[PDB]
């Protein structure tokens, strides 16, 4: 299936910023303004913490960071925790009527 | 009310011939005429509809064109032309003055006394 | 009280037709609207498609089309899809999830994951 | 032939209620169409049982009542009387087909 | 066709002998809806040339859904009927809640349909348009980029297309307050109107009357503004039904008929106030005397049967003989004498009295009749026009046989002077 | 700019016709015409002579028959109704019927005595 | 010293947006996307054009061409009236639209110019 | 044409309490209403207004809904209930029967006697 | 013996700005500027289609 390209994992101490990104095309979290960050620990249902490129939800720390360059969206981390090891996607709307997501990036501590 | 048509008899198929109707209301002029029919053994079915000035004629899918119907209301009487005939034709024919409905449809109130027409062998 | 609990799933046949269904209580259910999605073991999130408020416009992705169809009602307020010819490569676990705000059919406007479900688990093998 | 199919089997004893149906396909009664039933005894011409499945015409006896519902009509007649026997009709004007007849119900006394 | 008439002379009258009816006698209602989605802002940085037009258009489009939101002589014998009564009884079951939900659910793709409502109506179902694919696809995944500029104004042109009509719409309902007479063409094409000529359930004679008349089912239809909720806006348009088809109508016209006594003022006269149409509709008459309310269309009237009157199937024993004893057959009465002249479907009925210039005149040799006194009578084919006084008039020069008949002064069988003079409604 | 200041004293004569406070004005003629209006809330039938009198609903068919007489209808009952040979549809718009009873008032006259020929009179 | 109003704004596009353009040596115009929108500011004033050779000065009722109906709001909290008065006409802006007038003024000195009778409403 | 109303007396501000107003018209269905006050000392000023069948409401600006009025207009009166209450609204309240201007302005034609109306404490 | 009268040429339009271009194998239009001007000698035509759509034939004024 059509998706976004993803680091597998990413290695950093607590206390560090990671700046995880996705690149598709055109057509994809490219434009539209669209780009949307997600997080999700294991057997727990995913939640929302970057939606509109910047725009950061309740209930959430502010030391997520979203936005995007061209094709390709990032989001950025300040002063990295034990409990930051999950997985995260990039989700936004395709122009041909879809929402395309993210291959999944792994954030974890040593 | 009432109804009296003619027109009946034994003749063979592929000829056109007369058949008649002459209903004796007075304001024969706006009711609407059908033409139906009762085969022996297979009950009845509809044939031709004709319609005051007879301008908005139709024909059931048995006979197009093969049954040609005509009124004349200054006559006050009513033909049936058999311009293509079959010999599963044979029936009891029956003039019938239908009412509009609320909508538009037709009731068909008291017939005729029907017209036995045989085109076997 | 803002929940998604889900309904149905399990382990399938291949093929026999699957039928999923959401639950939500504690907020209105027609102004906003559902969608279903799923994520299977070995790989991330994959969208699946989205309705409106009532039955109208069904998204389907370019993957999921023709299988799935999807409808909501408007009874008692939780989406139902219907899944069929089911392949090995289904086995995921199946989240409702609601978005959009306002009387709009736009996807633009519907992409908030305000909430998720726990999803159903379906898994298919012999 | 007939689009409308109705049981030609019926028939009992005098005094009970018997209730006839006569359906169709959706282009003809359920597409806005009105039922009427007739009876065809032997000898005299056939004659109007009730149209359009409410009005009953001038004379006849309130053992007739007719009902409709989608492509479905009902005739049901309590307090069967001898002279009853008669083939019972439906008709409607069909789309297609343009004035069609039902197959008709032959109700005798036994 | 065959037309023809019977001026008598007798009482100066004319019958337009041999039409067919066609008149309507209930109504067809049918919903009409379009289908459109909420936009929200413009979501745009700048102002640009190309992504310019986008914004007014569907400032446009929100003012057009935002407005319709905030919408929502025997005359005075003649009944009175509110002819918008079944399209606001549509309306009126769509204000019931999840009733027009049936509606969006159940035609979902399929263009026409019927489906049943919860007072057991069950009369139709139609969509117009399809803006939720073209506004959805085509609009607002090009609009709502991130800095927003379309790729050509051929996108936007097709824009026009597809909300020139619903700005019709708006514009047409906001002109006429929810009531429109006629329905114009923007309320529905054509085309689709013989499309939907092909759905109501009539006979197959009454489509092919109604095809071959789309002008006049479209200027005898109404239409009548239903809900908006739920974006799915809707109308009812109240088509007229035609119950009875093809029977014999007669145009009464009437003129003065009045004695030529030389003293002014002196000459009681008197008319048939009966002016107007009589159709043999089942077994009676439908009378119209209003005849504006009747159109005319090649041998076939069209007159709505809201305004008229059950009259007896005895009239035209009074037409043909005005003193029997079996019809009312009513008197307009005056001594009030006036040169005038009207015009029947086969010539002129002239009814000049006193000092007055009668002539009847044609383009070929001038002048060929001239009318002493007593109201006179011209076939359509022999002359072009009338003049009476210092007026004239235009015969119809259609094709019709006629028959002028002999007749006779009747208010000289009567005393000169014992005549009232003070009624308009009267009877022999 | 189309209407009449008429005074105050107008439901006195609306309810009472017979009072000595109004004129009461009356349209008078010997024509027998079957006719109907339509009320907001029902329908008035003034069908006389040989004429059909129905109101009729499309659920349950006809619902009232009118022999003679000007009677009426609450538009809550009833869909349709037909005089003669034409038909008319109420006002379905929700509302709160009262028929009250009256009497026949041109009964309370000399049957022949009446002018006809006035289309503006009072009583 | 009834009311003034501005309904549109020709002289600031006529003179920046077309006649810089249209008035060039060798004239051409950049693109067909100024002429479009030329459409949007004349389709108005043709529409008021095709409507009062119609109707010769005076028209019943009033078109939205004439006053578009968030404008005709506008008015509605324009002119001396109560704020009940003032929702009334809010709330029924298309039976206001169907009662009002519209008169032809002069063209005198190229400020066209018309005036509207739009009803009043006293009880 | 006169006026007579009551409900006066002395009670405490924030709570709920009934004011009368008994026109004895005529046609005392027509005329718009209005209730004005006369403070001690400082001016009278409008209140509440009320328009025939009680559908195009209005209050000044010192009520929002605090003061709620109805009327019935069978039995010609109307009633004024004071939700919410403050110790600045003591003052003498009138009934006024307004006429409808040329535009539709109220004249305020002639009033009724005037109920104290005392908060204090 | 009246008069007579031509409004609109579509003859040279149609036959000559729309057929060459609208009928090629392949069909393209040169530009959009072609179809515009065709609004301009297609609204007239349908101003009067649609003026005796709702007039039924005879209208006034």
């Amino acid at each position: 299936q059509s998706a976004l390209t993803q680091p597998a994992s990413v290695s950093g101490s607590p206390g560090q910023s990671i700046t995880l990104s996705c690149t598709g095309t055109s057509s994809d979290i490219g434009d539209y303004d669209y780009v949307s960050w997600y997080q999700k620990y294991p057997d727990t249902a995913p939640k929302l913490v970057i939606y509109d490129v910047s725009e950061r939800p309740s209930g959430v720390s502010t030391r997520f960071s979203g936005s995007k360059s061209g094709n390709t969206a990032s989001l950025t981390i300040s002063g990295l925790q034990p409990e930051d090891e999950a997985d995260y996607y990039c989700n936004s709307y395709s122009s041909t009527n879809t929402l395309k997501f993210g291959g999944g990036t792994k954030l974890t501590v040593l | 009310v009432q109804l009296v048509e003619s027109g009946g008899g034994l003749v063979k198929p592929g000829e056109s011939l007369r058949l008649s109707c002459a209903v004796s209301g007075s304001m024969f002029s706006s009711y609407v005429m059908h033409w139906v029919r009762q085969a022996p053994g297979k009950g009845l079915d509809w044939v031709s509809s004709i319609t005051g000035g007879g301008n908005y004629i139709s024909y059931a899918d048995s006979v197009k064109g093969r049954f040609i119907i005509s009124r004349d209301n200054g006559r006050n009487s009513l033909s049936l032309q058999m311009s293509s005939l079959r010999v599963d034709d044979t029936a009891v024919y029956y003039c019938v003055r239908g009412l509009s409905g609320v909508m538009g449809v037709t009731w068909f109130d008291s017939w005729g006394q029907g017209t036995l027409v045989t085109v076997s062998s | 009280q803002v929940q998604l609990v889900e309904s149905g799933g399990g382990v399938v046949q291949p093929g026999t037709s699957l039928t999923l269904s959401c639950a939500a209580s504690g907020f209105t259910f027609r102004t906003y609207a559902f969608h279903w999605v799923r994520q299977a073991p070995g790989k991330g999130l994959e969208w699946l498609a989205l309705v409106t408020y009532d039955g109208t416009t069904q998204y389907y992705a370019d993957s999921v089309k023709g299988r799935l169809t999807i409808y909501r009602d408007n009874s008692k307020n939780t989406l139902f899809l219907h899944l069929n010819s089911l392949r090995r490569d289904d086995t995921a676990i199946y989240f409702c999830a609601r978005g959009g705000e306002g009387s709009f059919s736009w996807l633009g406007y519907l992409q908030y994951m305000d909430v998720w479900g726990q999803g159903t688990t379906v898994t298919v093998s012999s | 032939q007939s689009v409308l199919t109705q049981p030609p089997s019926v028939s009992g004893a005098p005094g009970q209620r018997v209730t006839i149906s006569c359906t169709g396909s959706s282009s003809n009664i359920g597409a806005g169409f009105d039922v009427h039933w007739y009876q065809h005894l032997p000898g005299k011409a056939p004659k109007v049982i009730i149209y359009e499945n409410s009005h009953r015409p001038s004379g006849v006896p309130d053992r007739f009542f007719g009902s409709k519902s989608g492509t479905s009509a009902s005739l049901s007649i309590s307090g069967l009387q001898p002279e009853d026997e008669a083939d019972y009709y439906c008709q409607s004007y069909d789309r297609g087909l343009d004035w069609v007849f039902g197959g008709g119900t032959k109700l005798t006394v036994l | 066709q065959n037309i023809t008439e019977e001026f008598y002379q007798s009482t100066c009258s004319a019958v337009s002998k041999g039409y067919l009816s066609a008149l309507r006698t209930g109504w067809y209602t049918s919903v009409i809806t379009i289908e459109l989605s909420n936009i929200k802002e413009n979501k745009c940085n700048g102002t640009d040339a190309k992504v310019k037009l986008i914004k007014q258009e569907l400032d446009k489009y929100k003012n057009a859904v935002t407005e319709l939101q905030l919408l929502m002589f025997l005359g005075f014998l003649l009944g009175v009927g509110s002819a918008i009564a079944s399209g606001v009884a549509v309306c009126k079951v769509l204000h019931l809640e999840g009733e027009v939900n049936k509606i969006k659910s159940a035609l979902l793709s399929t263009n026409k349909a019927v489906v049943s409502l919860s007072n057991g109506v069950s009369v139709l179902t139609f969509k117009v348009l399809d803006l939720k694919n073209y506004i959805d696809k085509q609009l607002l995944p090009i609009l709502n980029k991130q800095s927003c500029s379309i790729s050509n104004i051929e996108t936007v042109i097709e824009f026009q297309q597809k909300n020139n009509r619903l700005l019709e719409i708006t514009r047409e309902f906001s002109v006429n307050a929810g009531v429109t007479t006629p329905v114009s063409t923007y309320m529905l094409t054509n085309s689709e109107l013989l499309s939907l000529i092909n759905d109501m359930p009539i006979t197959n004679d009454q489509k092919k009357l109604m095809s071959n008349n789309v002008q006049i089912v479209r200027q005898q239809s109404y239409s009548i503004m239903c809900i908006i909720k739920e974006e799915v806006l809707a109308y009812v348009v109240q088509l007229p039904l035609y119950g009875v088809i093809d029977t014999p109508c007669w145009k009464l016209h009437t003129s003065p008929l009045c004695t030529t006594n030389t003293k002014e003022g002196s000459n009681i006269c008197l008319t048939r106030t009966d002016r107007g149409w009589y159709c043999d509709n089942a077994g009676s008459v439908s009378f119209f005397p209003q005849a504006e309310t009747c159109k005319v269309q090649s041998n076939r009237v069209f007159c709505d049967t809201m305004n008229s009157l059950t009259l007896p199937s005895e009239v035209n024993l009074c037409n043909v003989d005005i003193f029997n004893p079996k019809y009312d057959c009513k008197i307009m009465t005056s001594k009030t004498d006036v040169s005038s002249s009207v015009i029947t479907s086969l010539g002129a009925i002239v009814s000049c009295y006193g000092k007055t210039k009668c002539t009847a005149s044609n383009k070929n040799r001038g002048i060929i009749k001239t009318f002493s006194n007593g109201c006179d009578y011209v076939s359509n084919k022999g002359v072009d026009t009338v003049s009476v006084g210092n007026t004239l008039y235009y015969v119809n020069k259609q094709e019709g046989k006629s028959l002028y008949v002999k007749g006779e002064p009747i208010i000289n069988f009567y005393d000169p002077l014992v005549f009232p003079s003070d009624e308009f409604d009267a009877s022999i």
